[PDB]
């Protein structure tokens, strides 16, 4: 699985997914990658988000807009947003992985609950991190 | 101001089994996408074709779990799934079960801009893509021996 | 509060004008039929899933309604059926999208939510899911109805208009 | 399209939609049908929704789970988190339809911006209501 989340210099922001799924899967199993609000999901007024792991949970759970609802509703950071859905409410339902997360301020978020997660991120004109482990 | 951030996937890392050549691909990798889409965005471009480049070049990449490298299905094929959202619109596009598209994500995107629809499935998905004039591929593209031998050790 | 069901056959441009009385019973006495069962359930102890489950597989099978029998035609004059169900108490939920070959889509993505530790099956995949659990396969033209193909020939002619 | 949404006895929540797709549909076009917290959603802590109208709008809008979010993180009732959606939301985002919800207190809405919607409620032990009309 693999994805990007970017704000522009226009103040637009965007979210892609895409994934071959899970090894040994049986056909015609969906995860969330290709479901807007579980996999992918992008608002100019909150948060553009790309989720990875137990694909089940992050349906169940629809990850990507609860960061969304959270902070548009809830009035909650992206920082709080991510904290609650990645650290709490996935394990609650036996889910593990993580997301990027840029909101309409240019706040980036990289949670995860998992050993790894394959992530980098940068601002424009600016030096990149990469990152494998915690 | 402008920002991108990306991701090759949670969960299937454990520093036990990598080695540090391993770590080194990886970064190299994740480092030379995240970069081309630094330039992007300072040169002016788009979020949408943003993530959209940095999502093909994932793909490409044999490393990544995805396109190129995509795991194998318990039948030995290749089942692909990819998804893009526009913020300013809400407009998303998405494929899920594609097989002979080489870049799910521009197909998710051809949906998006080219189709009333939001998601296509199966052979469906790929007669629109085909019918748009996107490139038919032979499903054995994505594999990797590494996959492969991941599928053999699962069973 | 107090155990209750609602169920719907769709929103549209249901036209006054268009109806008779008696066209709008034949709708009137399978939702009134179709609640009245549910009620029933749930008045009996019944789960909120089982009610909701029993509700939309009649709604499926009652040819009034696009779902199951009676499911408007594609393009290629074929049907793609898909659903879902959710259960509020677990937060489990099971999905099929584009398939032709199962009777009842309400009773397949229930299937996926019981006896597999996915979510979502799409097309030829979530069939041999369901066949491989022992739920039959179906000719497509099983859903196939006069009022529903005539219905796609008047698309077509507009199409063209 | 057609859907069920129910509270029992035990104060489960539930939520199930059936469709056919739309006449002369593109093969392998999906609605917000079989997407969870598209055109299906429940949750004991809140509500059951079942939807049915322009498939691409109540996906993009997450309209099932939306009236969730609205209920807990805004704190509208279950009523005004059908009006913002059903009668503000999807028809400025140029969707067209309506939806069932019944949330975790029993109270019963079904919603819809269209000359028609085919529905029916009754309390258990109660007289049940069926519609066509506005
Ligand atoms: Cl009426
Ligand atoms: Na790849
Ligand atoms: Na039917």
């Amino acid at each position: 699985t693999v994805g990007a989340v970017a704000l522009d210099l226009d103040g637009n922001l965007a979210a892609a997914t895409s994934t071959g799924g899970i090894t040994n899967k049986l056909p015609g199993r969906v995860g969330d990658s290709p479901l807007v609000g579980a996999g992918c999901y992008a608002n100019n007024a909150s948060v553009a988000v790309s989720c990875t792991g137990t694909g089940e949970v992050f349906i169940r759970a629809l990850a990507a807009y609860d960061i969304a609802a959270l902070m548009d509703y809830g009035g909650l950071s992206l920082a709080e947003a991510c904290e609650r859905v990645v650290m709490e409410k996935l394990p609650a339902l036996g889910g593990s992985g993580g997301l990027i997360a840029i909101d309409h301020e240019g706040n980036v978020a990289l949670p995860f609950n998992t050993e790894g997660m394959y992530r980098a991120w940068g601002y424009a004109g600016d030096t990149p991190t990469t990152g494998i482990y915690r | 101001k402008a920002v991108i951030a990306i991701h090759g996937g949670a969960g299937a890392i454990s520093r036990a089994q990598m080695s540090l050549q391993q770590e080194l691909r990886y970064i190299e990798a994740l480092s030379a996408i995240v970069e081309t889409g630094q330039k992007m965005l300072e040169a002016g471009e788009s979020a949408l074709d943003v993530v959209t480049e940095a999502v093909r070049l994932l793909e490409e990449c044999p490393l990544f779990n995805a396109g190129i490298g995509a795991v194998f299905t318990r039948d030995e094929t290749h089942e692909l799934d990819a998804c893009v959202m526009d913020g300013n619109t809400l407009k998303a596009g998405a494929v899920a079960g594609v097989s002979h598209l080489r870049n799910p994500v521009l197909a998710a995107r051809l949906v998006m801009e080219q189709s009333p629809h939001v998601m296509m499935i199966g052979e469906g998905a790929e007669n629109f893509a085909f019918a748009r004039g996107m490139e038919r591929v032979s499903p054995e593209i994505f594999s990797t021996s590494l996959r492969y031998e991941q599928l053999l050790a699962a069973r």
